[PDB]
RNA sequence: AGGUUCGUGGUAGGAGAGCGUUCUAAGGGCGGUGAAGUCAGACCGGAAGGACUGGUGGAGCGCUUAGAAGUGAGAAUGCCG
RNA sequence: UACUCGGGAGUCAGACUGCGAGUGAUAAGAUCCGUAGUCGAAAGGGAAACAGCCCAGACCACCAGUUAAGGUCCCCAAAUA
RNA sequence: CCGAUAGUGAACCAGUACCGUGAGGGAAAGGUGAAAAGCACCCCGGAAGGGGAGUGAAACAGUUCCUGAAACCGUGUGCCUACAAGUAGUUAGAGCCCGUUAAUGGGUGAUAGCGUGCCUUUUGUAGAAUGAACCGGCGAGUUACGAUUUGUUGCAAGGUUAA
């Protein structure tokens, strides 16, 4: 009958900067995934990308509670016999904070073509400066 | 040893993508104006390198 | 002779089995499954 | 405007003739004749005779310019098949298909 | 007399095969796999006539939630407040109003907020 | 200016001059139909009903009484020799909106 | 004919009402200004199914009420092409 | 509803779960009884997937509403109550 | 009663061809047109085969010749497709292209949700249990005479004939 459906390129998409200092990995990840999907707008359409772009700074200061710094593990398999590799969360926070944030965010996005499209709108920096001043991003508070 | 399933039309047409053949390497004869292969004697006048053969 | 109508209830239509499952007498034709009584010419004596 | 020629029930398998007929389509007739002459396949003489027959009856029946023709369409169709047998081991026989084909070529201007 | 089986088999099978237009390969050409595909399509359509209504209700609820969060509310609080105020506008109308005429949506949100 | 009205067991948003398809109503073609279950009137002033706006009506004209495009309902159960086929044709009334009062 | 109430998942299986095919009888029709068959369509009926329009075809075929059956196929490592 | 008389049957391989017993080792998705349920012959919702567990019995249509078990940070509808 | 897979095995040079040492077993195969008027002549080609011209109502009836379905093989083109994990559909849905037995119309479909063929046999099968390469034709509760029960009709303390 008569219900609204958004068209590609119709809803204007914004740029946001989020500071990651002292926030738990999962809490920030949930909010950022919800923003990327586009679920904060009434023009949300399940088969169209209506979300926004997100910049994250200070990713080296994300928070881990309990003993997650030494006891939480990330695994990879190369598909070769016996090729499993292991890596703890804390020393990724020290060495590759961007990979840590990207893995956490990716785990809670939809698993299809559209989800892989949405993953490309996220930019993560471990320091306090980014390269996207020409996009004029805006501060967003969790 | 034996095909488990029959092959569909699309799969057969995809496999037959490269089973075409090429186009001969020919050009016109400076003497008689006929077509001929490069580095070969002209079969219409018996010329090569501008000489009778 | 172009308007013949027999007395109602005097004639009924025959039942035919083994003619599809929409009739209720399809595959096994009212016989059930796998016995002596499911076979052609099967069954036992009168007593 | 157009002329055509057909060769019917030619004793050659349709695939082996199609592989050659593919590379004549949409070409100027003199270039097409040259292409057929220098392709060392067994289907080239048959297609050459069909194409020259089409050019000839274009010239004769319709008074068209024989120097401005192109090959409009060319194709191969299946004809009837001769059924043969080959004796194999153990006393058994296997089927053989001697296939034939109809070959059609059309020429026109521009 | 003898009845030979002509002209009915072809008619029935052709009808089935035409019902399968647009399917992949043999499924739009051959009767035996077309028959199966047509049965499967009918069953799927029967089930999806039920699933369509609940999918649309999910979409309306998500849109209303997004609209109400901008007015410092939740979907659950807003719906409870609209119940308390005697307002009987359903999800379809509320989501339509949210996307197209947000001012009336804010009016209704104020009414619900006062009802709480 | 528009309204939200209740008919056919559901609700519809309505403007003037708009063509509408609803569940079958009583009335010959050309008669005038009045809806009195008005929930909301919008445009430059919002009248919110609790649950209906008092004294408000909408008037429309009957264009046709029809049945919708045919649909086939089919069911089967695998390996149980069970199939069932049916046809459906849902009736409707078409109207044009005369006025919102 | 109209109401009121209670119902309407289904295998083996019981009961009912029908669709379509060939032939016969009577009535009444169509058809070289084009029959049957065949091809294509976005039409109609609750189902089995039934029309209409155009191409091909080139001589026979529907409808109504009855009657009689070599009476409807997707599967049998089925038979023939 | 029950019963009596008459026409037509199919069934005689059952499974799991809770409770009460035997056999077994106070094993078995074991075996054999009693008692109730579901499957068989039952789709829909929840247990990730999952005949037999939990909720609940599909005449057809709708882009309407309220609830059950189960749930309300993201995947994924609803409390970062 | 059949109408060319039917009716004789045999509608056609059929107990023939073919198989077997032999006794013996045992096929396939109908249709130009009303009338041969069965295409003089020209052109390409060794021919076959074509393109004209002519005959005919028709040659897209041209000596396996009425009609001419499907599988299967091709040529052309409107829409989609080279970051994607697919029982191939269905529901939602842009964009592009059309224009009907005219009606809340047709083709194709980026992307999103849901979704383990059909049959048989089983307590239980998507089943790694069975069967089917595909398309077409053929292919399974009948008849006779008795018994019993239900319905219908005629006559009724009677009813009914067999040869
Ligand atoms: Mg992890
Ligand atoms: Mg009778
Ligand atoms: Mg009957
Ligand atoms: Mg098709
Ligand atoms: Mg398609
Ligand atoms: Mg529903
Ligand atoms: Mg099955
Ligand atoms: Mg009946
Ligand atoms: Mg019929
Ligand atoms: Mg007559
Ligand atoms: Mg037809
Ligand atoms: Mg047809
Ligand atoms: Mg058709
Ligand atoms: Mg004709
Ligand atoms: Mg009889
Ligand atoms: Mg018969
Ligand atoms: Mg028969
Ligand atoms: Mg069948
Ligand atoms: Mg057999
Ligand atoms: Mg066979
Ligand atoms: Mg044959
Ligand atoms: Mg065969
Ligand atoms: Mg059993
Ligand atoms: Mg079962
Ligand atoms: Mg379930
Ligand atoms: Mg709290
Ligand atoms: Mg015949
Ligand atoms: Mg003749
Ligand atoms: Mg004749
Ligand atoms: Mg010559
Ligand atoms: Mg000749
Ligand atoms: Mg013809
Ligand atoms: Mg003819
Ligand atoms: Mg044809
Ligand atoms: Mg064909
Ligand atoms: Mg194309
Ligand atoms: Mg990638
Ligand atoms: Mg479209
Ligand atoms: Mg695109
Ligand atoms: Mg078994
Ligand atoms: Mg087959
Ligand atoms: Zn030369």
């Amino acid at each position: 009958r008569t219900t609204y459906m958004a068209k590609p390129g119709e809803v204007e998409r914004k740029w946001y900067v989020i500071d990651a200092t002292g926030v738990s990995l999962g809490r920030l990840s949930s909010e950022v995934a919800s923003i990327l999907r586009g679920k904060n707008k009434p023009q949300f359409t399940p088969h169209i990308d209506t979300g926004d772009f997100v910049i994250i700074i200070n990713a080296g200061k994300i928070g881990l509670t309990g003993k997650k710094a030494t006891d939480k593990i990330y695994y990879r398999h190369s598909q070769y016999p016996g090729g499993l590799k292991s890596r703890t969360a804390g020393e990724m926070r020290t060495n590759n904070p961007e990979k840590l944030l990207e893995l956490s965010i990716k785990g809670m996005l939809p698993k299809n073509s559209l989800g892989r499209q949405l993953f490309k709108k996220l930019h993560v920096y471990g320091g306090s400066e980014h390269e996207h001043a020409a996009q004029k991003p805006e501060v967003y508070e969790l | 040893a034996v095909p488990f399933r029959r092959t569909s039309k699309a799969k057969k047409r995809k496999r037959r993508t490269h089973v075409k053949l090429q186009l001969p390497g020919m050009n016109e004869c400076s003497n008689c104006g006929e077509y001929r292969l490069s580095h070969h004697v002209c079969p219409e006048c018996g010329q090569y390198d501008g000489k009778d053969v | 002779l172009h308007e013949l109508k027999p007395s109602e209830g005097s004639r009924k239509e025959r039942n035919r089995v083994g003619r599809g499952t929409g009739s209720g007498n399809g595959k096994t034709s009212g016989r059930g499954h796998k016995g002596q009584k499911a076979r052609s010419g099967g069954g036992v004596r009168l007593g | 405007t157009s002329a055509k020629a057909v060769a019917k029930t030619v004793r050659i398998a349709p695939r082996k003739a199609r592989i050659v007929i593919d590379l004549i389509r949409g070409k100027q007739v003199g270039e097409a004749i040259a292409i057929l002459k220098y392709t060392p396949r067994s289907a080239s003489p048959i297609i050459e005779k069909v194409l020259k027959s089409a050019i000839a009856n274009a010239e004769h029946n319709y008074d068209l310019d024989i120097n401005n023709l192109v090959v409009e369409e060319a194709f191969v169709d299946e004809g009837p098949t001769l059924k043969r047998f080959r004796p194999r081991a153990q006393g058994r026989a296997s089927a053989i298909n001697k296939r034939t084909s109809h070959i059609t070529v059309v020429v026109s201007e521009v | 007399p003898r009845v030979k089986g002509g002209t009915v088999t072809r008619k029935r099978r052709k009808k089935i095969v035409k019902l399968a237009k647009g399917y992949y390969g043999s499924k739009h050409l051959l009767f035996k796999v077309a028959n199966q595909a047509v049965m499967k399509s009918y069953q799927y359509a029967y089930r999806d006539r039920r699933q369509k209504k609940r999918d649309f209700r999910r979409l309306w609820i998500a849109r209303i939630n997004a609209a109400a969060r901008m007015q410092d509310l939740s979907y659950s609080k807003l719906m409870h407040g609209l119940k308390l105020a005697g307002i009987d506008i359903n999800r379809k109308m509320l989501a339509d109003l949210a996307v197209n005429d947000i001012a009336s949506f804010n009016t209704l949100a104020d009414s619900a907020k006062k009802a709480l | 200016m528009y309204a939200i009205i209740e008919t056919g067991g559901k609700q519809i948003k309505v403007e003037a001059g708009q063509e509408i398809y609803v569940e079958k109503l009583a009335g010959e073609v050309g008669d005038v139909v009045t809806f009195d279950k008005v929930l909301f009137v919008g445009g430059d002033s919002a009248k919110v009903g609790v649950p209906f706006v008092d004294g408000a009506t909408v008037t429309a004209k009957v264009e046709k009484q029809g049945r919708a495009k045919k649909l086939t309902v089919y069911k089967y159960k695998p390996k149980k020799n069970y199939h069932k086929k049916q046809g459906h044709r849902q009736p409707y009334t078409k109207l044009t909106i005369d006025a919102i009062n």
